[PDB]
RNA sequence: CGAGCUGGAGAUACGCUUUGACUCGGGGAUGUCCGAAUGGGGAAACCCACCUCGUAAGAGGUAUCCGCAAGGAUGGGAACUCAGGGAACUGAAACAUCUCAGUACCUGAAGGAGAAGAAAGAGAAUUCGAUUCCGUUAGUAGCGGCGAGCGAACCCGGAUCAGCCCAAUCAAGCCGAAGUGGCUGGAAAGCUACACCUCAGAAGGUGAGAGUCCUGUAGGCGAACGAGAGGUCGUUGUUCGUGAAACGAUGACUGAAUCCGCGCGGACCACCGCGCAAGGCUAAAUACUCCCAGUGACCGAUAGCGCAUAGUACCGUGAGGGAAAGGUGAAAAGAACCCCGGGAGGGGAGUGAAAGAGAACCUGAAACCGUGGACUUACAAGCAGUCAUGGCACCUUAUGCGUGUUAUGGCGUGCCUAUUGAAGCAUGAGCCGGCGACUUAGACCUGACGUGCGAGCUUAAGUUGAAAAACGGAGGCGGAGC
RNA sequence: GUAGGGGAGCGUUCAGUCCGCGGAGAAGCCAUACCGGAAGGAGUGGUGGAGCCGACUGAAGUGCGGAUGCCGGCAUGAGU
């Protein structure tokens, strides 16, 4: 017997023209240029799933040695105070404290400034 | 392309015979054979209806509206009917007349 | 009614490791099978040789195959199977098929019999042992 | 193990094959079977060659894009099928032990279910087929069930012709598929069913 | 046969038919001109004659090769058959003997088959008993730049089965069993309730799915009158390549015996053994498929034949080459009439279940071209995504969940191939759809898994049954090696 | 983790078997935020208008982005 493609291809063809959202031009609507397009979408997305992680982390200490330096400190120094107060193992919260509860962070410099000085 | 071959370029009935309409609307409805076409697998009787319009022009006056006229069938009707209702056949001999085989069921007229 | 799975025909198994599946070529886009360069579409390079050994090695010999013999041996007759005795058609029948070429006894078997045996030959050994367990081999003319 | 129906009620003998049967075995003889009624009909010009097409085209270089020799490869439209199926068998010889062990077999799985031995229909009275279905009705036999007759009077053949029912075969001419694709043998005429060896 | 018919033809008019049309089966009778072509010519289908019979019309004859004459031959056939003649690419990893291969092709002769055939044989048992075919022996024996590679036969099993003569039943066709009401539906054949037939539940059709509605099927009938010699030189055949080369075969030269005779047995001799050439026929088993029927783990419109029909259109001076194209509806009920327009085309009305079937008539993807809406964009540097956050919108696997979209930030060198090394200014590619590449074979070899028997295992050709498998032990493999 | 070797599976047509579904709407097509570790699979809705899913087993003309690939349709250059 003769097995043809018919139904097999333009299934496997629109499963990936429809992960082509609002890709530009011809990467939504030409089944070829879709597909290339996702390969390299591949590697965007499992380099940006552990990339995020640095990406947040570095906003994070951002705010940190701002508000660090609000209270005539800076990250370096107030981190290694926390840690000096070995009590303190915040780290992770630590930069919402800063920006939310103004009140709270300055207790936690003048715990940090202790333990070091 | 094929056509009514299906059976045998035969039919069960004749341009004279009262027939009832077995299958689809017009079912039971009974009438006079007034033509028979064995190829085709038709049949004129005074049964299906039909309101046909006429592309007139030239063609006898432009006065061409539209026409009642009866449109043909299949097997879509029982041939021959004597005990109110559609029967099939099997008792021949002759009746007068030798050369003819004639036609019944579970009765005996047609 | 309800849905039934149902035993026989359908019910019928494979039987475990009684036939793989072949090889269709593409398990994952990564296969361009064969090699890659001077393995190619064509109709063989051979498998054989002409020096690759076989060549370069040598004889004229000369082959021959005049009569080759049956190996009826002795532990057959001994050890196992009272003597249904042996004549032509009686050895063929218990086990010693082959027509075309003649039989011969070779001494094998040791347990000490009287035996009567009827073979087209057999070696100094075999004869030297059939008599001295009690017996005799009937050689033709 | 087995009993009667009709003409007497012995049955008792043959050494059914161990354990409680084989699918295994069984699988390997009904394919043969289908393997060997399977026609061999291949409908396919897989030759560059079979295709009705000339030998030569437009010239090997510069005609601008191409490369080709001529209008039948398969990598044309209209061209040789290069690899289709062409006419062919698949019928081989299972071993003649593995037939014997596999009807056996196929037996036994009808005696450990719905078995049925009888001795003539006299119980049938000419072709009838509605005196058959009156003959089936006293030995449960209502429609329920797919049967298979294997009987040897030209005459109870004659009386099976009916739907959901009865597969009709004769001179102990059976088979391991006929047996499996029916609900229940009624093994009928013991002349193959007792004495061989 | 028993009422319709008047070809496809979808088309009106004239008519024909129970004093039996039509169609089907079987004979006849007419059969222009060309073509073996045949009176002569010829650029096929056209020119031009003569002779006999005849009232003109018109009819008959006029070719060569066989034979007294009756009567035969020319020419055409898909493949198959034998014959005369006979390549090269290719293998030999170069090439020259060798291989491809006596294949392809040309030519001749013929038939439904042909060929071959009635032992101057095979051959080593003083077995056999015409030929062809199949299994097997056996990749054995052997041949071989002893290389690539080529490759028998006898025995045995099997299909079929003969030896004779001369010279001195199937087509036309007819008969053929048995269902009715309600329900859903445009439509019943489906559903439901009770019912029957079955030697017939194969199959097609009928508004949808059919044992019982039509055609049929199982079963039966059935036709007037219809088919069924040795030698030397040169070479060669088969395993036969100059080898120790026998034997057949024959172009050139020679040239015997006649049964106490001749030929053969692989130089050659003797012995032992097999057989009678120099005359002819001979069925069956075998092969092929233009054609016909049946069937299919064959195709179903880029498939399948080149063609759903076309060797057409088109291309070519010619030989030759050569397409693509399917689908209203159950039924034409094929849309009268109205409106814009010259028309084309549309909108209605009506038919229909549906016109979401309207004749560019089943479904109607995608590329591609548009109209409308949402969110957006005119300080911007860009493999076009990806992650994160904010804004706007929306709520039918879908309200914490997202879905769409969008701003800004971070990050970010198409894909494939080829490659030490590809974003590469290296290859390929306009896009989409479909078509498109590791197969099949062999009683082959070798291994893994598996099953059945197991010191044993197994059948091949065939034969008989085939809604199906059984028989068949010829032979093959273990079984002892050197 | 490239060549390569080994393992487990998804999908397509055909087939045998069983369970079924369908004009109160089959296949195909279209949309989707659901499921599975992947090939993939289901629900709902929309179109279509007459056939078809699931399970086991069998067989293949069984899976396409490439071949200056073949056939066909449609773009660009350009209202040039
Ligand atoms: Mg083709
Ligand atoms: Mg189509
Ligand atoms: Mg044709
Ligand atoms: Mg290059
Ligand atoms: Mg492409």
């Amino acid at each position: 017997p003769r097995a043809k493609t018919g139904i097999v291809r333009r299934r496997r063809h629109k499963k990936v023209l429809k992960r082509a959202k609002g890709f530009w031009g011809s990467r939504s609507k030409q089944y070829r240029n879709a597909f290339q397009t996702l390969l390299n979408a591949a590697t965007y997305e499992y380099r940006d799933r552990r990339n995020k992680k640095r990406d947040f982390r570095r906003l994070w200490i951002q705010r940190i040695n701002a508000g660090a330096r609000l209270h005539g400190m800076n990250y370096s120094t107030f981190i290694n105070g926390l840690k000096r107060a070995n009590i303190d193992l915040n780290r992770k919260v630590l930069a919402d404290i800063a920006a939310r509860e103004p009140e709270a962070f300055k207790a936690l410099v003048d715990a940090s400034r202790n333990a070091r000085q | 392309p094929s056509a009514g071959s299906h059976h045998n370029d035969k039919l069960h009935f004749k341009k004279g015979d009262t027939v009832i309409v077995l299958s689809g609307k017009h079912k039971g409805q009974t009438g006079k054979v007034l033509l028979a076409l064995p190829r085709d697998q038709k049949v004129v009787v005074e049964g299906v209806n039909v309101i046909t319009k006429n592309v007139k022009p030239s063609m006898t006056n432009p006065q061409g509206g539209q026409e009642q006229r009866e449109l043909a069938l299949h097997a879509s009707k029982v041939a021959l009917v004597d005990p109110e209702t559609g029967k099939a056949t099997r008792v021949r001999k002759q009746i007068v007349d030798g050369k003819k085989v004639r036609v019944a069921v579970a009765s005996g007229k047609t | 009614h309800d849905l039934k799975p149902t035993p026989g025909s359908r019910k019928d198994r494979k039987r475990v490791g009684r036939g793989p599946g072949g090889t269709d070529k593409t398990a994952g886009r990564g296969h361009k099978g064969q090699k890659s360069r001077s393995g190619a579409g064509k109709g063989a390079f051979f498998e054989g040789g002409r020096s690759r050994l076989i060549a370069r090695l040598p004889k004229r010999g000369f082959n021959n195959v005049g009569t080759t013999y049956e190996v009826v041996k002795l532990s057959q007759l001994q050890d196992l199977e009272d003597t249904t005795f042996d004549r032509d058609t009686l050895e063929a029948y218990r086990l010693v098929r082959r027509k075309n070429r003649p039989v011969k006894l070779l001494a094998s078997g040791e347990i000490s019999r009287a035996v009567t045996v009827h073979v087209d030959a057999a070696s100094a050994a075999a004869i030297k042992a059939v008599e001295a367990a009690g017996g005799r081999v009937v050689l033709p003319e | 193990a087995q009993i009667n129906v009709i003409g007497q009620n012995g049955g008792r003998t043959i050494e059914l094959p161990l354990p409680e049967v084989n699918s295994g075995v069984l699988h390997e003889v009904v394919t043969w079977q289908l393997a060997s009624r399977r026609r061999g009909t291949a409908s396919t010009r897989t030759r560059a060659q079979v295709s009705k097409t000339g030998r030569k085209m437009y010239g090997q270089k510069g005609t601008g894009n191409a490369r080709h020799g001529d209008r039948s490869v398969p990598t044309f439209v209209g061209g040789g099928v290069a690899f289709g199926p062409k006419p062919r068998s698949y019928d081989y010889t299972l071993p003649r032990q593995v037939r014997q062990l596999g009807l056996a077999m196929a037996i036994a799985s009808r005696q450990e279910g719905g078995k049925l031995v009888a001795v003539d229909g006299f119980d049938i009275a000419d072709a009838k087929t509605k005196n058959f279905i009156s003959w089936a009705k006293q030995n449960g036999l209502d429609g329920t069930e797919k049967v298979l007759l294997v009987t040897d009077d030209e005459n109870t053949r004659r009386a099976a012709r009916n739907v959901s029912w009865v597969s009709v075969l004769p001179v102990a001419g059976v088979n391991v598929y006929d047996i499996l694709r029916h609900d229940r043998l009624v093994i009928d005429a013991a002349a193959l069913e007792i004495v061989e060896e």
